[PDB]
RNA sequence: GUCCCUACUGAUGAACUCGUCGCAAUGGUAAUUCAGCUUAGUACGAGAGGAACCGCUGAUUCAGAUAAUUGGUUUUUGCGGUUGUCCGACCGGGCAGUGCCGCGAAGCUACCAUCUGCUGGAUAAUGGCUGAACGCCUCUAAGUCAGAAUCCAUGCCAG
């Protein structure tokens, strides 16, 4: 936190930010969020896998 | 969409200005009118909101 | 998703099937059929009605002490996703199901001895 | 509320048709027609090349 | 009621007709417009919804879906129409050779006592060097027609129905020159065409059917009350309807043996409910699984056709991730997906000991 | 601003106009008498009705005399008539119950006795904050 | 630092957010404005999880936890639980509790050393909280309001309490906790502090209707921003508080 | 203190050999309002306050269907309990115009349940382009551009 840089909307090389990501990839009612993008598993390829629920 | 035979350019002589030239005066003028009509304010104040595309000069290329 | 169990009779309660009763004390009452709901509303004892798992367990019509039933229970502590873990779990579920079938066959044989 | 037959609503529908559904349905049709093609390819008078005659009224009988 | 569904009359035909195919342009690839199927029933599912902007976004929702038994249809003909100042006119039709007994039953009304003599001379026209005349008919279609349709019939003897008479209809070919469409149909002669070949998953379609009859019913139910504008008593039900925008959620292959299995439910089970569809039976063929309610009773003939207009909604551009399909009994309050699950839940029984 | 909630999905309405319900907060009111609902569409001979999460107008039939003085707005919290939630779950409560709220959506009381409807908690943040059991 | 934000158009950020010293939970809905302000304030220092519990957006009033653990009601589904587990590092322990008062964010306030609970919680829930959160659990009613999670917000630097709390009770709570406490309001006169504000040791998010005097009180008591200091309220800002909230 | 013809609404139908697949003259014609999200605490504003176009998601009414689920309905007189009387008693049953009660499939229903409701052209008020009448000027006289939930049609029902 003390090693961070304060966010400002005018700096050229600012942080990307999810607002900018959704504005680039559609809008507020069109962007589809990937809920598994931040999944921290053991093997990174196990993301986007259909976990069985009923057998 | 301009009529066939009318060329429109962003000319670098003055700022925020657009040149619309051609051979058919009717087509040129109608294209200018179409742009001016497409950019018109609604439900605002005419005396306070003063933005749009307007015909500034009329004449000949040569 | 999840497979629920009927509060009254214990049959598998699948999505859409049944009515859920929310009592004012804060506990939820999930039923699998209108039969179960109406029995609960007329306040009969599932421990007395003979077509219920409560009655059958009370009267010892089913096996209740076995590792094949200790292996499955509700989990309140999540485990991090692991493909080997889920696949091996599925195979273990198959093994457990057939072992349970054989044990229940033996139990009902012993009851009908 | 804008009517379902409003001109602005029709124009918005036209844009949506032309910029999303167009490409999506084009790809879908390409795949489907590929499958159709897979299943499908799974003297003039005396030969039929010259299309001749097989075997109330508009005019008054004379 | 609505003055748009009047003269409130019984449907003139049981099959139900398309009445409009989507407009055709040569730039698209060659394809067929419509298909046929038989209503088997309807069931319950759970879909992981991805509707950005909805409160059920990234949530599981329970939906009702209608199941249509769709055995592959057989192409047996090709019809060519011309444009005239009075409309479209069927210039000529050329059939296939070796027609089936079911389509010949369609042609006949008392099939049992009849000498089954339909299209025999036409087959002789193929075989006895009148193929010149047949090619002449094909070339007439090539050089004079503007729209081409293909004659196709269903397979009752695969559908679990007491009926034996099939159903013919013309499916319009779109996307190409008339020559390309003629070659396509001629090559499609004597070949089965599948529903996964005509449609596919995620696609909204239009369903043409005859909604169920209820006989002479008064105004209270006929219109919904407390000159043609005044509510009158008469026939209510058995009405031709074209219902639009129904999402195709799944196409099951019939021979898959795991039609009802999803990537979430690892149960090797098929679409047919435990005990069979009530009043219908089992679905052993290709089946179409579509959202919502659809006109028609069980085992009724149904027409499935492509949308007339390119879609304007995000519900038509969405993927459908299925979680599970209900296979419990429709004959009562069923709670078991499979007989194996029922046996495992209830244990072994007295008749089990007596038989074993 | 009319107290019509936004984004609410369809549910079966269980409390019509002229309906007596319990009061779930410690505001001192015991029962409420729904006389009007917000967002209703006037069609001939139909009595308007409201479901869990709808704002209504009610007169306190019994309770605190300060509250038995004016027509108060109220968000209805519990519904005895069964309704379906989009997860396919049909459910109902033991009684019909609501809480006194201002037109902005803020409660006069400080606590809610009994459980709260999930739709009401989602629709009104203050009820979600003053609720103890949410199902 | 103290920032003002709105979830969708609502000033109650505590209903839709849960901020701790090792993770942040954000309600999922429509746009990414709320997640984005939280991310711009926490640029990947700690994970942020877009989560739903029981198909609701009230995750802030439904979940309680600190940097050592997270507790969710029994109504939480296995999918949501697994989402939380995959999103959060293994150094945080997540559990579902079978409490009748399923409004966990309303019945529990917890800093990283102590927790204060609704007096009618079950004993088993008490040991579960004391074990998972790793805190000393005390039962108390704040300003005679039995929902501590709704009527008080706590951090390891301080704690802001219902505006109508007695001085004796405030002193007793301060002694029992170990941090400074101040009686203040959020969102221009709102008493629901927990529902209108989320705070950790270095970040607070309030509603957009939070006035300047009360935002300065928040920054001061929670030591957010330069010097801060709970004492400055009693020295530098008295005139402001007396003139504004007379 | 004076059951008939016809209109309308549906249903059959002779002759054109029976049948299958079609076309479409003409007639009918359908959707409606609100809200929420983003735009945006933005434009605008001293302050207090505070929009809109595109894009997205729901709800009211209306219309047409449908029954997976969930209620209701029971002559399934299907099963069980129970009152009075009777068949000598048990068992098994009759009678009480369906004795009474509980559950109850199937069918039927229900904005008490669920699904679906679609696009081109030409216009009015009006705003324009070129340009006479009238050596200025002028949207009009010749010519022409846009534009309303309007008009005519497609989609839809009948044939
Ligand atoms: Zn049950």
């Amino acid at each position: 936190v003390k090693n961070l840089k304060k966010y400002d909307k005018n700096d050229p090389n600012r942080r990307v930010l999810a607002r900018d990501i959704e504005e680039a990839n559609g809008g507020a009612g069109v962007f589809n969020v990937d809920l598994r993008k931040d999944w921290i598993l053991e093997n990174p390829e196990w993301k986007y896998d259909k976990i069985p629920e009923i057998f | 969409v301009m009529a066939p035979g009318v060329e429109v350019e962003i000319s670098k002589a003055q700022k925020d200005e657009l040149i619309l030239s051609g051979n058919s005066l009717e087509a040129v003028s109608q294209s200018a009118a179409d742009i001016q009509q497409i950019c018109k304010v609604r439900n605002k104040d005419i005396r306070k909101f003063l933005d749009g595309i307007y015909v500034s000069e009329k004449g000949n290329i040569v | 998703m999840r497979i629920e169990n009927c509060f009254f009779c214990g049959r598998p309660a699948w999505p859409s099937k049944g009515i859920t009763f929310m009592r004012n004390d804060g506990k939820a009452f999930r039923f699998c059929r209108s039969k179960c709901h109406k029995n609960f509303k007329m306040k009969r004892n599932p421990r007395k009605l003979k077509w219920t798992k409560a009655y059958r367990k009370n009267a010892g019509k089913e096996m209740v002490v076995d590792s094949t039933l200790q292996f499955a229970a509700r989990r309140n502590v999540p485990v991090r996703y692991n493909r080997e873990l889920w696949q091996k779990t599925l195979k273990a579920m198959e093994r457990i199901s057939e072992i349970r079938a054989r044990r229940e066959r033996v139990f009902y044989k012993k009851r009908m001895a | 509320a804008k009517s379902a037959r409003a001109s602005r609503i029709k124009e918005n529908h036209q844009r949506f048709k032309k910029n999303i559904a167009g490409p999506v349905e084009a790809a879908r049709l390409e795949r489907l027609s590929a499958k159709l093609m897979a299943i499908a390819q799974a003297s003039g008078v005396k030969s039929g090349k010259s299309i001749g005659r097989k075997d109330s009224s508009i005019v008054f009988p004379m | 009621g609505s003055l748009a569904f009047l003269p409130r009359k019984r449907a003139a035909r049981h099959r139900g007709r398309v009445k409009s195919f989507p407009k055709d342009d040569p730039k698209k690839p060659v394809h067929l417009t419509a298909a046929m199927g038989y209503k088997a029933g309807m069931t319950t599912i759970v879909r992981d919804l991805d509707r950005p902007g909805a409160k059920a976004h990234k949530k599981e929702v329970v939906e009702a879906v209608t199941i249509i038994d769709c055995p592959p249809m057989v192409v047996v003909g090709l019809v060519g129409y011309i444009e005239t100042p009075r409309g479209l006119r069927s210039l000529t039709t050329v059939w296939a050779e070796h027609l089936s007994d079911e389509v010949k039953r369609r042609f006949y009304k008392n099939w049992y006592k009849s000498k089954k003599k339909a299209f025999t001379k036409y087959a002789k026209k193929y075989a006895e060097n009148n193929g010149a005349s047949i090619t002449r008919e094909l070339e007439r279609i090539k050089k004079y027609c503007t729209v081409v349709r293909v004659l196709a019939h269903t397979q009752i003897r695969k559908t679990p129905l007491k009926q034996k008479k099939a159903h013919l209809m013309e499916i319009q070919i779109n996307g190409g020159s008339v020559a390309d469409k003629v070659e396509f149909g001629r090559s499609l002669f004597e070949k089965p065409v599948t529903i996964d070949t005509i449609f596919e998953k995620d696609e909204m379609i239009d369903v043409i059917a005859v909604t169920k009859g209820h006989g002479f019913v008064g105004v209270t139910a006929r219109w919904g009350t407390k000159q043609w504008t005044v509510a009158r008593a008469g026939q209510m039900g058995y009405h031709h309807r074209t219902s639009v925008n129904h999402k195709i959620y799944r196409i099951g292959k019939g021979d898959d043996e795991a039609n009802a299995s999803t990537e979430t439910d690892l149960t090797k089970k098929k679409i047919t409910p435990m005990g069979g569809f009530v009043r219908y039976g089992e679905v052993n063929n290709d089946y179409v699984m579509i959202k919502g309610s659809v006109p028609g009773v069980k085992k009724r003939i149904m027409t499935l056709r492509k949308s007339l207009f390119t879609h304007t909604s995000r519900k038509a551009l969405e993927k459908v991730e299925l979680k599970w399909i209900d296979t419990s009994s429709e004959f009562g309050h069923g709670a078991f997906q499979t007989a194996a699950e029922k046996k495992q839940f209830m244990g072994t029984l007295k008749k089990d000991l007596q038989t074993s | 601003k009319r107290g019509a909630p936004g984004g609410k999905l369809k549910m079966t309405l269980g409390l019509p106009v002229g309906a007596i319900m319990n009061c779930a907060d410690n505001s001192g009111a015991r029962n409420l008498y729904i006389i009007a609902v917000k967002g209703a569409g006037a069609r001939l001979n139909r009595l308007p009705a409201g479901g869990v999460g709808d704002m209504v107008m009610a007169t306190v039939k019994k309770g605190k005399p300060e509250l038995r003085k004016k027509v108060h707005p109220a968000v209805i919290v519990r519904q005895a008539k069964p309704w379906k939630r989009f997860d396919g779950v049909f459910l109902y409560f033991e009684d019909n119950a609501g809480v006194i709220v201002n037109p902005k959506g803020e409660m006069k009381g400080s606590a809610i006795t009994g459980p709260v409807g999930k739709e009401a908690a989602e629709l009104w943040p203050r009820i979600a904050s003053n609720a103890g059991v949410v199902m | 630092m103290a920032v003002r934000a709105q979830f969708e158009n609502s000033n109650e950020v505590g209903v839709f957010a849960t901020l701790t010293n090792s993770y942040c939970l954000v309600a999922l809905g429509a746009s990414e404005n709320f997640y984005s302000v939280f991310e711009a304030e926490l640029q990947d220092v700690i994970p942020i999880c877009r989560t739903t519990i029981a198909g609701t957006r009230i995750i802030g009033r439904l979940t309680a936890g600190n940097r050592k653990g997270l507790l969710v009601p029994t109504t939480t589904t296995d999918q949501e639980l697994q989402h939380l587990r995959n999103s959060l590092p293994d150094d945080i322990r997540i559990q579902r509790i079978e409490e009748r008062l399923s409004a966990l964010g309303n019945v529990i306030v917890c800093n990283d050393h102590t927790a204060l609970i609704h007096p009618d919680l079950e004993r088993e829930t008490e040991e579960i909280i004391a074990d998972v959160l790793g805190v000393e659990v005390f039962r108390q009613t704040i300003a005679d309001h039995v929902l501590v999670g709704s009527y008080m917000a706590l951090s390891n630097q301080g704690g802001l309490v219902h505006p109508k709390t007695s001085i004796q009770d405030q002193d007793e709570l301060s002694s029992l906790l170990g941090v400074p406490l101040v009686a203040g309001s959020v969102n221009r006169g709102s008493n629901v502090i927990g529902g209108g504000m989320v705070v950790n040791d270095w970040l607070a998010v309030t509603g957009l209707d939070t006035t300047a005097p009360e935002l300065s009180v928040i920054e001061s008591v929670f030591r957010l921003g330069e010097g801060a200091g709970p004492g400055a309220i009693n020295t530098s800002m008295k005139n402001t508080i007396v003139e504004s909230f007379y």
